[PDB]
């Protein structure tokens, strides 16, 4: 019997969930355009000393299927709340996320990390500045990562784990 | 006065190092089993499956397994019981 | 389990397009699907509780989708063919 | 009353062929990525002095919607085949849809090639590969971008003009 943390990856179509949870678990990463509906993980790794089991839920975009979403919200632990910097619209889709978080299993204090995802690329058309500002006004965390370099992946999830436990 | 056929269904496909558990896949009232098989053998970039090479086989409850025929309706093979398939090789 | 995709038009006040086909689950009810077909559309601002889903049989007979059905089960199944209007 | 010209827009997924489409029609690019199944458009215009209607056809890029594809190609008079740039696998991904389109039984049918990142820094495939292949194919090839409108009209037209050459 060990640790069991659910991890739930949330975002708009294209920000590179997909990419990103491939990237923690299988180390590689592929430019492959692939829609996901609904992709389970389960890993076991040790995180500052804790041996656990990662239960991570690598959600789809498209609203096609979101009519899942109030059954895996339910049972999700922490939510991953996922951007690219590149689409602006993602990073207005965020607010929605978290209300619909809120509402499912009314709690406004619930484990989460919000993300901004392709930091690799030339475009950048949403500040840090406003996503660390959001990320105040929600008081959780914010990490900018990249699923192709692999920069904060590590960091990103880990940090909603730390938060999790930190929420026994 | 009588449903209509359905277009698709959403399956769970389970070799190898399983960092992932399954995959949800949509599979046609058209799609054959290969049409599958190299779907989600896409979706697991295994890029050098020759897809003659693998099988796809049903769950069912109570500990109970049915493998689909290559070149076979999927969607008319399996049971309908299950949704939760698997795929598999031969060294 | 099943799905089905079904084509619907728009109230089409300008040129717009034809017709966009779409993925309904069995468990999609009929606000999902409105504002699925209005987000699809340039119509953003629009209210989902304000449109209304219709089918198109054949006989240029209509089946209007109550507002919280689901469709993939209300739907007569002699027709993947729809049509969203305002119900104002 | 009006020339009717059936053009359908293939390609594989994220190639960008949605955004092109709605690009023609009420001109603007949305970045949001919605993938579609089967889109159809209508739109008249006016091209080398000759008013039509465009009938386009938005297809799937996604394998699960292929079963549609003999249907599609059948009605469809001119084909838009559309890789990414940045995508070497969308560029491959080509050859097959061509010979799906070649299985209207003819050796040769209206279509146009379109390279539609034209804009992204990171070109994987030159224009003097996708130039060879448009002359094996002996088709137009238009390197076009969803995002500056560069080529769009270009692109939708010279399609047109392969119809009317094709008769
Ligand atoms: N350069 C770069 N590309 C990325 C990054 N993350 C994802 N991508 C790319 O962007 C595309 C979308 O990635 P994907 O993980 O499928 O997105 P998603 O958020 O899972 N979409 P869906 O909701 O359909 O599952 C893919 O081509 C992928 O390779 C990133 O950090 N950097
Ligand atoms: N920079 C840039 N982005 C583009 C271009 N064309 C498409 N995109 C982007 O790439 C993504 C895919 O666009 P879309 O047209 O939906 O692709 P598709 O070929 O229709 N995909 P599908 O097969 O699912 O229908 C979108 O985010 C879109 O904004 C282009 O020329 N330049
Ligand atoms: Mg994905
Ligand atoms: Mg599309």
């Amino acid at each position: 019997s060990m640790t069991e943390y659910k991890l739930v990856v949330v975002g708009a179509v294209g920000v590179g969930k997909s990419a990103l949870t491939i990237q923690l678990i299988q180390n590689h990463f592929v430019d492959e355009y692939d829609p996901t509906i609904e992709d389970s993980y389960r890993k076991q790794v040790v995180i500052d000393g804790e041996t656990c089991l990662l239960d991570i839920l690598d959600t789809a975009g498209q609203e096609e299927y979101s009519a899942m979403r109030d059954q895996y919200m339910r049972t999700g632990e922490g939510f991953l709340c996922v951007f690219a910097i590149n689409n602006t619209k993602s990073f207005e889709d965020i607010h929605h996320y978290r209300e619909q978080i809120k509402r499912v299993k009314d709690s406004e204090d619930v484990p989460m990390v919000l993300v901004g995802n392709k930091c690799d690329l030339p475009s950048r058309t949403v500040d840090t500045k406003q996503a660390q500002d959001l990320a105040r006004s929600y008081g959780i965390p914010f990490i900018e990562t990249s699923a192709k370099t692999r920069q904060g992946v590590d960091d990103a999830f880990y940090t909603l784990v730390r938060e999790i436990r930190k929420h026994k | 006065m009588g449903p209509g056929a359905s277009d698709c269904r959403i399956i769970r496909v389970q070799l190898g190092e399983d960092g992932s558990v399954y995959k949800s896949i949509l599979v046609t009232s058209q799609d054959k089993a290969p049409s599958v098989i190299s779907r989600v053998l896409k979706k697991n970039n295994r890029d050098s499956a020759v897809a003659s090479e693998y099988e796809l086989v049903q769950l069912l409850p109570g500990e109970r397994e049915l493998t689909i025929p290559a070149s076979a309706n999927v969607f008319y093979a399996m049971d309908g019981a299950s949704h939760d398939f698997l795929l598999r090789q031969r060294r």
